RNA sequence: CCUACUUCACAAAGCGCCUUCCCCCGUAAAUGAUAUCAUCUCAACUUAGAUACCCACACCCAAGAACAGGGUU
RNA sequence: ACCUCGAUGUUGGAUCAGGACAUCCCGAUGGUGCAGCCGCUAUUAAAGGUUCGUUUGUUCAACGAUUAAAGUCCUACGUGAU
RNA sequence: CCGAGCCUGGUGAUAGCUGGUUGUCCAAGAUAGAAUCUUAGUUCAACUUUAAAUUUGCCCACAGAACCAAAUCCCCUUGUAAAUUUAACUGUUAGUCCAAAGAGGAACAGCUCUUUGGACACUAGGAAAAAACCUUGUAGAGAGAGUAAAAAAUUUAACA
């Protein structure tokens, strides 16, 4: 539910996109079994596709461990210290593409409730309202009862 | 605009005394407006759980008008939970009792059935008489407008108004009225 | 307001057809228009659909009516080509 | 009321609003104009006699052909086999 | 016993004060019937619901071509309380096959074969 | 729906726009454009040639899990699904305005 | 089940704020709610209800325009449905048309 | 409430004593139009038509189950 | 035959009574085949009141003596964790 | 704790009766009856389910179905896509209310009993609350939009 998750509000890291935009994933961390029908699907993310996606973002560096686990591990780690260790246990190649390119399409925010679906810092242009806007004043600034 | 943070906030959410004056008014047509004002719902502000409600000081209580036979007809009924103290005490009774009542009892009646609505309650000024503290009078800032035009008496008829309106018809000579 | 809408000529509804629903959402800012949109794919495919049975219906149509014609007029032969003999 | 308002001999009343019988009314007037457009048929009852047999006769050929071609599955060599990789190793 | 409904005739025979007030012709009639259902086919009898399901109206709001002919029009004055009847009229042509997928039926009732976005 | 947006602010949208993070996009269908002393309302849209606002997209989140279960009383009824569905944010860079009138 | 069913809620309950806004923002102009959103609706301008409570509370001349545009076209319509016959439109009463 | 009487006795009781204060609305009649008389008037209209009370340690008590209260000059 | 058969405990009486008025008495009126006194009937009024005994398990009934009157009912035929 | 002791055994007596019957997710799915020491139950049918084979199924137009009202049967077209048959069995077969046509009762009942059709035992909105009335069904997220049903109206007696 709501009311036993914690909210937050929906920011970004350091203004993510006014400038320019950074990637806010730093390291991935693969540990891979090499005899192990768990990390079978890791093995061959390892062999054919963990290099393109090296490549295709080289903001991102790699740690490949390759010891004897017995369930696989990825861990995410983002420019702002979070850390989401997600498991790819007996997934498939094109899965672990997914969930890889999942993580790192996003940032190091939360998971837990947004709420709003927007961020102004600005909302208001033309001032904001308050009960004297939209009433003309009186000669004098005379309030009512008043004689003087 | 380009205020600081503290003063817009203030500013948005601080309420508003009003005025509102009831002689010759219809207690309900009056509570409609002071209930609006009591909970906030002219406000585009408006939440529920904001707090942004006014306060309302209705004056001239005394000089209610109900529409019809209200006076005679409308009763009023308490009952203090010993038994046989059913009240029944029609509307002309209590408004000579307590002339705060009725306007009280039909905002009371108007405003949401919740905890919000005592404490509403007690941002509205009751007065019977044209007389209002003056710690209240420092307070005002706007007069909201009487709902019912109050129809004038052929004493309020001004001379020309009278002669623009056109005699309708010719009495007999010899008739005696 | 959707009886106005339908006074206009317009969709009951201004989510339905028009311009604010069958223009694209978004494009590139380089000027590379979008890929079309799912909603936009699926409907322009309902409403060829839609297309493709008025034609069917109004074909089978103007040929049940020449079929009849053709009819009639055999039956006309019929009767004429049998008054000899 | 008696008992159960809603059901019964003594039934509480229930009236017609202004609400529900203008909601009546354009509902009366929407059914009188179909009343006004089923009275004009483009063809009579011979003309239209056998205009779409032929194709109510392909789609039941299409309805009942996929009725008979019912049938297990094809089952592959590669299938089994690739089950075997479930212990591909490293080297 | 409630049963099913016949109509007679004179029930489906329109005057002249019907003829001026709803824009149709009785010589020449249209051809094509827009069907919209606007009427819930629960709280009706299962008949009627055969009906909408053998017109394909199980959607609501969803307009439908069917025949101007006695056959669709019989099952049609079966449920004629719960659709929305229309003529499809065709300022332009029926559509070829170039201007197949670039039209778009408009709430008046007419199918118009050239469909851009743009304003007059 | 309908944003209201200014320069330099945020929108969580609730799908994937197969886009990449930190491509720019043009946002048409603008329906309102207003400064301090003037608005520009259009009916129902603005012209493309007079007002471009760009976004560029941050981050491509899922949502925070969410439940949804069914339950009736004494006819045992009971299911539980959990969804997350995708989300895109998207950083509105600049209101750009053309005097095209 | 309270969490899903609050969903409907949470949508029925933000509309029917949002209309108590606009409500509250159009009588302090001097109209009411039906005029301004049948006649925003016959302007052409399809602004929903939640764009026009973040007007009412963030940018109160947009606003006013607004409930300016809309009540000049209630006039619009009073004239227009006045003088029956054949008559010059409105400025603001002529719609755009598509095709 | 206990002065007597009685059950009784450093008091509590009654069988003993003391105090106890406002109306009801149904009608009955004036003047008088609609309907120039008249008519009590779902005509305008005229008659018959609550105060009091309460309110700032310890020991003993007429106060009290405990706590609280009153008194301790 | 709708709730209750994995318990909703029974008539009268005692005790405390709450309520309705379709008033038995007390209050105020209209009519009367109302002279007065007693009556009869109707309107309004529920603030207050509405007895003790013999027989009977009796609510009832009869009887004895009074009373201003000895009301009609409902309240799980009020109320047995009183 | 004696209308026939208590203990052990047969004994895990038997129970058409009561109670209980434990992971996840999706799908299809509700009301003719006949027998019965039988109506607290079972068997068959009907309905439902899964698989399979095949081709018609549903709606229906002229014509047609008896003498002493609503309608139904039959039914080519047409609109549609389902139906029959084969294989395998389970389960429901103690129903309620409303509309209408009747029977019984008081031209009583939230009464009993038939028939036709809805609805409920399935979701939501309204009728105040609300199994049965009205609107509405195919499932998710949205801080978008158009709609459906939907708010009770009434105030009275002169007369020559
Ligand atoms: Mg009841
Ligand atoms: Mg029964
Ligand atoms: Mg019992
Ligand atoms: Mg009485
Ligand atoms: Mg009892
Ligand atoms: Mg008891
Ligand atoms: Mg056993
Ligand atoms: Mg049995
Ligand atoms: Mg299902
Ligand atoms: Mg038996
Ligand atoms: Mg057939
Ligand atoms: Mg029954």
């Amino acid at each position: 539910t709501a009311r036993g998750t914690p909210s937050r509000f929906l920011a970004s890291v350091l203004h993510n996109g006014l400038g320019r935009y950074v990637q806010q994933l730093q390291r991935l961390s693969f540990s891979v079994s090499r005899d192990g029908a768990s990390s079978r699907g890791a093995r061959e993310f390892v062999e054919r596709e963990v290099i393109d996606f090296a490549r295709r973002n080289p903001g991102v560096v790699i740690y490949v461990n390759s010891r004897p686990c017995c369930v696989p591990r990825v861990v995410a780690e983002y420019l702002n210290g979070a850390v989401r260790e997600e498991s790819i246990h007996c997934k498939s190649v094109e899965e672990i593409s997914t969930l890889v390119q999942k993580l790192a399409d996003q940032s190091g925010l939360d998971v837990i409730r947004i709420r709003k679906p927007f961020h102004t810092d600005n909302p208001s242009i033309q001032g904001q309202w308050h009960p004297f806007t939209n009433k003309p004043t009186t000669f004098r600034g005379l309030r009512p009862r008043e004689v003087q | 605009s380009s205020f600081s943070r503290a003063p817009q906030q203030w500013a948005t959410f601080a309420r508003i005394w009003y005025l509102l004056d009831g002689k010759m008014q219809p207690p309900g047509k009056l509570a409609a407006m002071a209930s609006i004002r009591l909970q906030g719902l002219h406000k585009p502000v408006y939440h529920a759980l904001s707090d942004c409600g006014d306060h309302v000081v209705i004056m001239n209580t005394r000089h209610i008008a109900f529409s019809g036979n209200k006076w005679e007809q409308k009763v009023y009924s308490s009952h203090t939970g010993y038994p046989g103290g059913f009240r029944q005490v029609t509307a002309a009774q209590l408004h000579l009792r307590d002339p705060v009542a009725i306007v009280k009892l039909a905002i009371y009646g108007m405003l949401p059935k919740n905890l919000h609505r005592r404490t509403m309650m007690e941002r509205l000024h009751l007065f019977p008489d044209e007389y209002i503290p003056e710690d209240i009078l420092k307070n005002l800032v706007e007069e909201l407008p009487q709902p019912r035009k109050i129809p004038k008496r052929l004493d309020e008829y001004t001379q020309e108004e009278i002669d623009a309106f056109p005699r309708l018809w010719t009495p007999p000579e010899d008739y005696r009225l | 307001g959707g009886q106005w809408r339908l006074q206009q000529g317009l969709a009951a509804n201004p989510s339905g057809y028009g311009p604010l629903t069958e223009l694209p959402d978004w494009s590139y800012a380089d000027g590379r228009p979008a890929p079309p949109m799912k909603g936009q794919l699926r409907r322009k495919a309902e409403r060829e659909t839609f297309a493709r049975r008025v034609v069917l219906l109004s074909q089978e149509m103007d040929a049940g009516l020449q079929a009849w014609q053709l009819r009639q007029q055999k039956l006309q032969e019929e009767q004429r080509k049998q008054e000899n003999a | 009321i008696p008992g159960r308002q809603w059901i019964g001999k003594h039934r509480r009343p229930r009236f017609v609003s202004l609400r529900a019988k203008q909601n009546m009314i354009r509902r009366l007037e929407i059914e009188a104009e179909n009343h006004y457009w089923l009275s004009m048929p483009y063809m009579t009852r011979e003309q239209e006699r056998g205009h779409a047999a032929v194709r109510r006769r392909e789609a039941f050929e299409a309805i009942k052909a996929a009725a008979t071609s019912k049938f297990p599955p094809h089952r592959f060599i590669a299938d089994q086999l690739d089950h075997l990789n479930v212990t591909k190793k490293w080297s | 016993k409630f049963t099913r409904s016949r109509i007679p005739e004179k029930v489906f025979q329109a005057s002249p004060e019907d003829h001026e007030k709803y824009g149709g012709d009785p010589q020449n009639p249209h051809k094509l019937h827009i069907v919209t259902r606007i009427k819930s086919t629960r709280r009706r009898p299962y008949w009627e619901k055969d009906i909408i399901k053998m017109l394909g109206l199980e959607k609501a709001h969803t307009p439908q071509v069917h025949k101007n002919i006695p056959s669709v029009n019989a099952k049609l004055k079966v449920v004629k309380h719960l659709i929305r009847i229309k003529p499809l009229k065709l300022p332009q042509g029926l559509p070829a096959e170039e201007n197949m997928s670039n039209t778009c039926l408009k709430s008046t009732g007419e199918l118009v074969v050239q469909w851009h976005l743009k304003p007059v | 729906r309908q944003w209201k947006v200014t320069s330099e602010d945020l929108i969580l949208i609730g799908n994937e726009l197969d886009l990449a993070c930190g491509e720019r996009i043009r946002l048409e269908k603008v329906l309102l454009v207003g400064a301090d002393n003037f608005t520009l309302l259009g009916k129902p849209l603005l012209g493309k040639d007079l007002v471009r606002v760009e976004a560029t997209v941050i981050e491509k989140t899922e949502s925070w899990p969410r439940i949804i279960m069914r339950f009736r009383k004494r006819k045992n009824f009971k299911k539980k699904r959990i969804v997350t569905t995708p989300q895109t944010v998207l950083r509105i860079n600049s209101i750009e305005i053309a005097p095209c009138l | 089940v309270k969490c899903t069913k609050a969903r409907y809620l949470k949508k029925k309950n933000m509309r029917t704020l949002w209309i108590n806004r606009i409500t509250a923002a159009s009588q302090e102009h001097g109209l009411k709610y039906p005029a301004l959103i049948g006649n925003l609706v016959k302007c052409q301008v399809e602004l929903n209800r939640k764009v026009l409570a973040d007007l009412a509370i963030y940018e109160p001349k947009t606003f006013k325009s607004l409930a300016a545009l809309a009540s000049r076209r209630r006039h619009e319509g009073f004239a227009a449905a006045l003088g029956d016959g054949k008559e010059p439109e409105g400025i603001f009463s002529r719609v755009v048309q598509y095709h």
